[PDB]
Order: structure tokens, then sequence, then C-alpha cells
């Protein structure tokens, strides 16, 4: 798993810690997703991305990672029960 | 939380003052209050994450993440970062996008 300076950020903030998103990528894929973003999306380098992901967890507590890159390109709010989940997000 | 999930901030004080560092809700113009408070502070931004605000709910849009992870000298280059973020938010709204959390190096 390959996790950036924002992700790594956004961790404490949305009650995410070290431990819980390896146990919950180790208990296997529970959907599937896709990361699209434009060259923009992405500086310095602005390679942009057009990759399948993979869904680990459950609705509200949830990583999405990039089947390519090994990167986690979103880690859902645990500490909003109101969270909705990405509309790309395919369940099973 | 020292803040309300069920509401969209509409002002970029609200971020500071309630610590909604990635994760407080953000209508598109407090989002770029925060750019420009976080420009004055000497903040670098590490990503904004865009979505559609649901009245109540925030729905996250992956294909709308900005990510700028900072250098290691990154004060030189804080003119820069912000002008990205802001310029970032102001295409979202062309694209029809509500709602932002912004994501602090703090």
């Amino acid at each position: 798993l390959k996790i950036d300076q924002k992700i790594r950020g956004q961790m404490p903030e949305r009650g995410w810690t070290e431990d819980d998103i390896k146990n919950t990528v180790s208990n296997g894929a529970t959907g599937t997703s896709f990361d699209k973003r434009s060259p923009k999306k992405t500086p310095p380098d602005y390679l942009g991305r057009n990759d399948p992901a993979t869904v680990y967890g459950s609705p509200g507590k949830y990583v999405v990672v990039n089947d390519r890159t090994g990167e986690v390109t979103q880690i859902s709010d645990k500490t909003d029960p109101g969270w909705v989940d990405d509309s790309r997000i395919q369940w099973g | 939380k020292l803040f309300e999930h069920t509401v969209l901030y509409d002002s970029g004080d609200a971020f500071f003052e309630l610590k909604g560092n990635a994760s407080m809700k953000l209508s598109p113009k407090a989002a770029i209050e925060v750019c420009n408070e976080a420009a004055k502070k000497g903040l670098w931004i590490l990503g904004i994450d865009g979505g559609h605000w649901l009245n109540p709910g925030f729905r996250i849009d992956s294909s709308a993440s900005w990510t700028y992870d900072m250098p290691e000298e990154y004060k030189s280059k804080i003119p820069e970062n912000n002008r990205l973020a802001i310029e970032n938010i102001k295409d979202d709204i062309e694209n029809g996008y509500t709602a932002f959390i912004i994501t602090l190096k703090m």
C-alpha cells in the first residue's frame, strides 16, 4: 500500500489508524471502484490516473485502493455517521 | 468534532475556529476562503476533495480529488500551491460540484 501525505494527514481526522487500514485491507476486497483523475488533479507530475480500483471495508468505513499503483485514493470519514458512499463504488 | 457534519459551512473562519481540517464540509465560497487563509498563515494545502451536498449528506466523487504532496523546500512554492488549489476549486464549480473538504499540512 502507498499512502501519500494527504491521506496520512486525513487519517487521524477521519478516525483511522495505521492498523485500522492494514486490518481492513487484510480482511479482503468487498467491492470495486475506479480511479479516474485528470492530469490537473495530480500536480506537480500531472500524470493523472485511469485505473481499476478495489474497495475494502463497509459502508461509511472503507478504503479505496488503485489496483495498479497500490495508492490509497480515498478513506471514508468514520466520524461522520451520515457519510454517503462514493457513487462509483459497487459492493460485492 | 467541534463542528456538525450535518452543516455545510459557508465561512472559512469556521474551518479554523472549529478545527475542521480534512473533515468539515465547505461550500464553494468557504473553500476558497480557507485556501486564502492558508496562504496567509503559511500553510501548505495537501488536498481538496470535491463532492455533492445532498442537504444533508456529503457524497465524495473520487474523480474530483486534488492532491499536492509537499516538497522539502516548500515555502517558496506556497504561492503556486495556493494558486493551483483555487484554480482547482473553480474548475470543480464549473463541473457542478457543490461541497468540498480541505486537507492542510498543520
